[PDB]
C-alpha cells in the first residue's frame, strides 16, 4: 500500500529549563534576629557556610541551563516587514512590533496559560519577616524573546543555512524545496501543490492559537515544576510554627518565661529541629535541580538538531516526517512548534521484487514495481507517483529465474 | 481586631493602641552581599552588592553606622544604584551595552573598563545585523576552511572510603560501646 | 576537595556539646555525665557521614551521566561520523580524535566551515520541451554568463543535461521556470 | 614550639620533652579487609587483601 495525498500539522512539545534560583538566610530563618539563638547555632558548626554555597551552587547552574538552550544565536537580526513568504503566513510565530510587549501572538497565550517569601518587582523591593528569597534570572525575560525572535526571523529568511552557519539569503520556497527533500520525496510536490501546502500550513497555525486559547492541559509540565518548588517552600515555612519537640515555636516565649539556663537548652532544640528542615529542603532542591538539566540537555539538543537543522530520527519533533520547528518562549522552559510531514490516502495494488526481461533479472535502484491492473511501473514508498520502468532508474544484475518473484515485463 | 497576620504565622501589621492607626511593619533590611571584583592581578578596588534592598536605606545606614558587617575603611563613594538585585555600591552607571563579563542580575553585568575602574551596564545579546530576503537570490559559499574545536568532559571521580572507628571514635574504647546501640549502621 | 574539607572540619564542631574531644569528656566528667555528652558527639559525627554519604551518591549519578555521554560520543564520533547537528563540534563533523586525561577525557572536533559566499539568481525548474525540467540535485544558478546547477555546500558548475535534470509535469504550473534550452 | 599539627588540627609531631628529638606520630595502622573467593562450588580456599 502506498499512500498518494498528504497533509501538513503542526504539533507541540514543550518541557521545562529552569527552577526558580532561591535563597535563605539561617540567621534570619533559625533566629529571627535573637543573638543568643546566633550564639548556639555557631556551637555546632558554621553549616551555615556550606548551605549558602550549596543554594548559590543550585541557583546559578539555572542561568546556565537557560543560556545553554537560547542562546545559540550569534547575532540578532531585524523582523523583516514581508510575512506573507509565497502565500506562508508568519505573522503568529513573529513577535507584533506594534506592542509594547514585542512576544508573538502564540507566546501571549503561552505566558498566561502558565502564570511566603521576598521578592522585589518593577520598583517596590519589599522584604518579609521570613529569611526566604528568590532570585531573579540573569537572563531577563525581553532576552529571552529576542533570542528567540532571532531564531524565527532567521529560520525565515535564511533557514536551513541559518544553523548550519553563516546564514545566507535564500528565498522561502527554496527553502522548503531543500528540507522536503531531505525527508525522501521529489520536490516537484511543493511547487505542484502550493496552495494547498499553504493552507494547510496556516491552518495547524490556527489550530495551535485556538487550543492555547481555549485550554487546561498541555501545560503540566511548565507548571509542576512551578508547583513543586512552591511546596517545597510552603513547607519550609509552615515547619517554623512547630515546636520540634521544644517547651515554644517562638525564642521569645522561651526565654521569656524560662531562666536563660534552660532556655538554652530549648533553645538547642527548637534550633536543631530547625536546622534539619533547612538542611533537607537543600537537599531536596538539590535533587529536583539535577532533575531539570536533563530536560535542559534535551531542550539543548532538541534546538540545535531541530530548529537549527532537520531531525532525521523517530517521532522527534513530533510524529511524522520532520521540516521545520519554531522555538517559543515560556516561563522556565520552552515551546517547540514542530512542522511535520504525514502521508495519506493509501491505495492496494500487487507489486513484486524483480522483472525478468531477455534472460536477466532487473531490479529497482529506489522504488517497488508497481502495476495497478494496467500496467508495471516504479514509485516511491512515500507518494505515488509512476516511473516508466528502464535501465536509467533500473539496476541490471543478475539472471533470470533464480530470485522469488520474477516477472516477465518489458523494460526500455 | 488588634492586628493583622501574614500567610505566614508572623503578625505585619499592628493597630496603635493608643490612636487606633493602623501600621505595617516592615523587616527593616537584612539580605546577602556578594563581591564583584576584577580580580586582585587587575585591581585593588571591588564593588559590592547589598542584595534585595531599596538603597534609601542603606546608604542612610552607611553614614548612620548601622551596618553589621562594617569595615573600618570604607565609602559609599557616590556611585549606588538601585536595581532589581539590590544595591550595587562602587561601580558607575553605563547607558550603553557590552557583553556580558560578571553577571548581577536582571539583565545587568560589569567589568573593569577604561576610565580603568568598575562600571555597570546592561548585556548585550550580539550584533544588530540582518539576514535579507530575496525572491530570486541564493548566496553559495566558495572557498572554506576547516576548523578543530576541543571539548572536555570527565568520566569519573576520586573515590573513596571512610571507616567509622577512626573517624566518629578516633579509637577510643567508649565510642565503639555506644555505637553498639547504633546497629550495623556503618 | 569540598566535600572531605566538610567532613573533615565537622570533627571540630562542639555540636552543642561541652567540647569536641572525647577525651575531654572522658577526663572531666563523671561516667554519667560523659557517656551523654559524648552520645551527643556520635550522633552529630554520624549525621556528617550521612551527609557526605549522601552527595557522594548525588555526584556519582552525574558522572556517571556524563561517562554514559562520552561512552556513546566516542562510540558516535570516534569510531565513526556524526550526522546530527553540532553534536561533536560546531559546522560539519568529519572526525574526532581521543585524548586521555586525569579524571576525564578531552575530544578534539574536525570540522568543516564554507566561507565566502558569492550571489547567485536562482530558480526552480527550466521549461524545456514544454516540460518542467527539475534538478535531480542542488539548485538552478545563473551567474551572469551561464545557466548551470550546484551544490549548496560548495559552488561548482555542471552543465544542464537530463542525467542530472528531470521532469516531473509540464510548463506552466510551477510559479518561476526558466526558459533556457539544455540538452 | 612544644609540638606540630598537620593541615587539619591532628597532632602529627611532638618534640620531645626530655631530649627534644622531635618526633613525627603516624596512625598505628588500620586499614580494610577484601576476601577473594572461586566460589563455594568450586573450592574451600580464600585470599585475602
Ligand atoms: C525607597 O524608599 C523610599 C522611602 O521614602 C521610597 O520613597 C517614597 O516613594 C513613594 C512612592 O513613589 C513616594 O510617594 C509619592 O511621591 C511623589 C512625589 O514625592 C508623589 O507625587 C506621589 O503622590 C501621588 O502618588 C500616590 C501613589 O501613586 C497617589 O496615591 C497620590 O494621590 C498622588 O497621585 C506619592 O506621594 C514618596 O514621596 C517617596 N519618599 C521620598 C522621601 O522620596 C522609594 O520609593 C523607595 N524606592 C523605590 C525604588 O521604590
Ligand atoms: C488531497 O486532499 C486535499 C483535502 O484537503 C485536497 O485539497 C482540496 O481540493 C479541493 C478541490 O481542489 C479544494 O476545494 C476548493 O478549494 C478552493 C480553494 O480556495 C475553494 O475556493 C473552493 O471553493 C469554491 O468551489 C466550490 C466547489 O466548486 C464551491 O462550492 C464554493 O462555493 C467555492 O466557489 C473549493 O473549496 C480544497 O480547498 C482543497 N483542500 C485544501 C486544504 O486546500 C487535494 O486535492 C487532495 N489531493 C490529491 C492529489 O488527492
Ligand atoms: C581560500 O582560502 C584559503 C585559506 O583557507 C586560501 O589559501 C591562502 O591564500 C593566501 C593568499 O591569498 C596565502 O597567503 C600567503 O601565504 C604565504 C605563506 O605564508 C606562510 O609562510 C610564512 C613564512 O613561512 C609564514 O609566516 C605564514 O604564517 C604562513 O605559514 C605568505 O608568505 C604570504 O604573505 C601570504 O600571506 C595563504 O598561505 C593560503 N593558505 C594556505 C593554507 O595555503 C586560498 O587562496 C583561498 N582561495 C580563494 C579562491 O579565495
Ligand atoms: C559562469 O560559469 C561558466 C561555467 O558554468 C563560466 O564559463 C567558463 O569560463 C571559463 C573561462 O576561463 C572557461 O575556461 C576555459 O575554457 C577553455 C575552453 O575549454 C579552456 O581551453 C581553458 O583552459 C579554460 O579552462 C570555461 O570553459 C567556461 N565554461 C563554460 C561551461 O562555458 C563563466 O565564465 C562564469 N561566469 C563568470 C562571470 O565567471
Ligand atoms: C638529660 O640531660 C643531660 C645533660 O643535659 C644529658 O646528659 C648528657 O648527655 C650527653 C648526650 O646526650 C652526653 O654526651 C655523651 O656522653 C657519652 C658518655 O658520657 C659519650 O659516649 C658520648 O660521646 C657523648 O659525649 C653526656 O655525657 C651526658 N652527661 C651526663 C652527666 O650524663 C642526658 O643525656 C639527657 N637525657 C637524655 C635522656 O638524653
Ligand atoms: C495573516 O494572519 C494575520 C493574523 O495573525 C492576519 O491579520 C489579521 O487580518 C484581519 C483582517 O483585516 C484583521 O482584522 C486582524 O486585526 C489582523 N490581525 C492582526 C494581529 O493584526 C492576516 O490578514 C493574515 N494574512 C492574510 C494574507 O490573510
Ligand atoms: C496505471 O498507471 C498507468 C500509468 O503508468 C496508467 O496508464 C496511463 O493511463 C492514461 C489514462 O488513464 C493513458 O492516457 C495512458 O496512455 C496510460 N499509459 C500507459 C503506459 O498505459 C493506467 O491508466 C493506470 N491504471 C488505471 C486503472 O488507471
Ligand atoms: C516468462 O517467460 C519465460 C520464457 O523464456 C518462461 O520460461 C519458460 O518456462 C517454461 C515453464 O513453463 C519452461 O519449460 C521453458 O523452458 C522456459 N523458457 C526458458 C527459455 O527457460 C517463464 O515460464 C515465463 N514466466 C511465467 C511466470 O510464465
Ligand atoms: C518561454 O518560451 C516559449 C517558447 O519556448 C514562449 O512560448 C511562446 O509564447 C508566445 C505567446 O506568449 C506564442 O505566441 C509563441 O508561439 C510561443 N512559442 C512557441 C514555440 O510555441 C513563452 O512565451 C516564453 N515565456 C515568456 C514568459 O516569455
Ligand atoms: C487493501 O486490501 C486490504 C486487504 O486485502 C484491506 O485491509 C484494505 O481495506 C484494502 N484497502 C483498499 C484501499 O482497498
Ligand atoms: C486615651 O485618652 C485620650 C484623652 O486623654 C483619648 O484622646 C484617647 O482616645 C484615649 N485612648 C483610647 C484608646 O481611647
Ligand atoms: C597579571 O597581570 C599582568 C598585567 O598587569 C599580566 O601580564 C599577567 O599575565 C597577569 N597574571 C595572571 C596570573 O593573571
Ligand atoms: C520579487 O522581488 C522583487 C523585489 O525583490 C519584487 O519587485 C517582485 O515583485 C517580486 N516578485 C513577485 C512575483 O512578487
Ligand atoms: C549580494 O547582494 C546583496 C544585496 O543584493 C549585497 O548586500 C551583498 O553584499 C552581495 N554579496 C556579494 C558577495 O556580492
Ligand atoms: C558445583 O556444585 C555442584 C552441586 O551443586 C556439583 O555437582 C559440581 O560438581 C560442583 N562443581 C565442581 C567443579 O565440582
Amino acid at each position: 500500500a502506498i499512500p498518494t495525498n498528504f497533509s501538513i500539522s503542526i504539533t507541540t512539545e514543550v518541557m521545562p529549563v529552569s527552577m526558580a534560583k532561591t535563597s535563605v538566610d539561617c540567621n534570619m530563618y533559625i533566629c529571627g534576629d535573637s543573638t543568643e539563638c546566633a550564639n548556639l547555632l555557631l556551637q555546632y558548626g558554621s553549616f551555615c557556610t556550606q548551605l549558602n554555597r550549596a543554594l548559590s551552587g543550585i541557583a546559578a547552574e539555572q542561568d546556565r541551563n537557560t543560556r545553554e538552550v537560547f542562546a545559540q544565536v550569534k547575532q540578532m537580526y531585524k523582523t523583516p516587514t514581508l510575512k506573507y513568504f509565497g502565500g506562508f503566513n508568519f505573522s503568529q510565530i513573529l513577535p507584533d512590533p506594534l506592542k509594547p510587549t514585542k512576544r508573538s501572538f502564540i507566546e501571549d497565550l503561552l505566558f498566561n496559560k502558565v502564570t511566603q517569601y521576598g521578592e522585589c518587582l518593577g520598583l517596590i523591593c519589599a522584604q518579609k519577616f521570613n529569611g526566604l528569597t528568590v532570585l531573579p534570572p540573569l537572563l531577563t525575560d525581553d532576552m529571552i524573546a529576542a533570542y528567540t525572535a532571532a531564531l524565527v526571523s532567521g529560520t525565515a529568511t535564511a533557514g536551513w543555512t541559518f544553523g548550519a552557519g553563516a546564514a545566507l539569503q535564500i528565498p522561502f520556497a527554496m527553502q522548503m524545496a531543500y528540507r522536503f527533500n531531505g525527508i525522501g520525496v521529489t520536490q516537484n510536490v511543493l511547487y505542484e501543490n502550493q496552495k494547498q501546502i499553504a493552507n494547510q500550513f496556516n491552518k495547524a497555525i490556527s489550530q495551535i492559537q485556538e487550543s492555547l486559547t481555549t485550554t487546561s492541559t498541555a501545560l503540566g509540565k511548565l507548571q509542576d515544576v512551578v508547583n513543586q518548588n512552591a511546596q517545597a517552600l510552603n513547607t519550609l515555612v509552615k515547619q517554623l510554627s512547630s515546636n520540634f519537640g521544644a517547651i515554644s515555636s517562638v525564642l521569645n516565649d522561651i526565654l521569656s518565661r524560662l531562666d536563660p539556663p534552660e532556655a538554652e537548652v530549648q533553645i538547642d532544640r527548637l534550633i536543631t529541629g530547625r536546622l534539619q528542615s533547612l538542611q533537607t529542603y537543600v537537599t531536596q532542591q538539590l535533587i529536583r535541580a539535577a532533575e531539570i538539566r536533563a530536560s535542559a540537555n534535551l531542550a539543548a539538543t532538541k534546538m540545535s538538531e531541530c530548529v537549527l537543522g532537520q531531525s532525521k530520527r523517530v517521532d522527534f519533533c513530533g510524529k511524522g516526517y520532520h521540516l521545520m520547528s519554531f522555538p517559543q518562549a515560556a516561563p522556565h522552559g520552552v515551546v517547540f512548534l514542530h512542522v511535520t510531514y504525514v502521508p495519506s490516502q493509501e491505495r492496494n495494488f500487487t507489486t513484486a521484487p524483480a522483472i525478468c526481461h531477455e534472460g536477466k533479472a532487473y531490479f529497482p535502484r529506489e522504488g517497488v514495481f508497481v502495476f495497478n491492473g494496467t500496467s508495471w511501473f516504479i514509485t516511491q514508498r512515500n507518494f505515488f507517483s509512476p516511473q516508466i520502468i528502464t535501465t536509467d532508474n533500473t539496476f541490471v544484475s543478475g539472471n533470470c529465474d533464480v530470485v522469488i518473484g520474477i516477472i516477465n515485463n518489458t523494460v526500455y | 481586631q488588634q492586628f493583622g497576620r501574614d500567610v505566614s504565622d508572623f503578625t505585619d501589621s499592628v493597630r496603635d493602641p493608643k490612636t487606633s492607626e493602623i501600621l505595617d511593619i516592615s523587616p527593616c533590611a537584612f539580605g546577602g552581599v556578594s563581591v564583584i571584583t576584577p580580580g586582585t592581578n587587575a585591581s585593588s578596588e571591588v564593588a559590592v552588592l547589598y542584595q534585595d534592598v531599596n538603597c534609601t536605606d542603606v546608604s542612610t545606614a552607611i553614614h548612620a553606622d548601622q551596618l553589621t558587617p562594617a569595615w573600618r575603611i570604607y565609602s559609599t563613594g557616590n556611585n549606588v544604584f538601585q536595581t532589581q538585585a539590590g544595591c550595587l555600591i562602587g561601580a558607575e552607571h553605563v547607558d550603553t551595552s557590552y557583553e556580558c563579563d560578571i553577571p548581577i542580575g536582571a539583565g545587568i553585568c560589569a567589568s573593569y573598563h577604561t576610565v580603568k575602574s568598575i562600571v555597570a551596564y546592561t548585556m548585550s545579546l550580539g550584533a544588530d545585523s540582518s539576514i535579507a530576503y530575496s525572491n530570486n537570490t541564493i548566496a553559495i559559499p566558495t572557498n572554506f576552511s576547516i576548523s578543530i574545536t576541543t571539548e572536555v568532559m570527565p568520566v569519573s571521580m576520586a573515590k573513596t572510603s571512610v571507616d567509622c572507628n577512626m573517624y566518629i571514635c578516633g579509637d577510643s574504647t567508649e565510642c565503639a560501646n555506644l555505637l553498639l546501640q547504633y546497629g550495623s549502621f556503618c
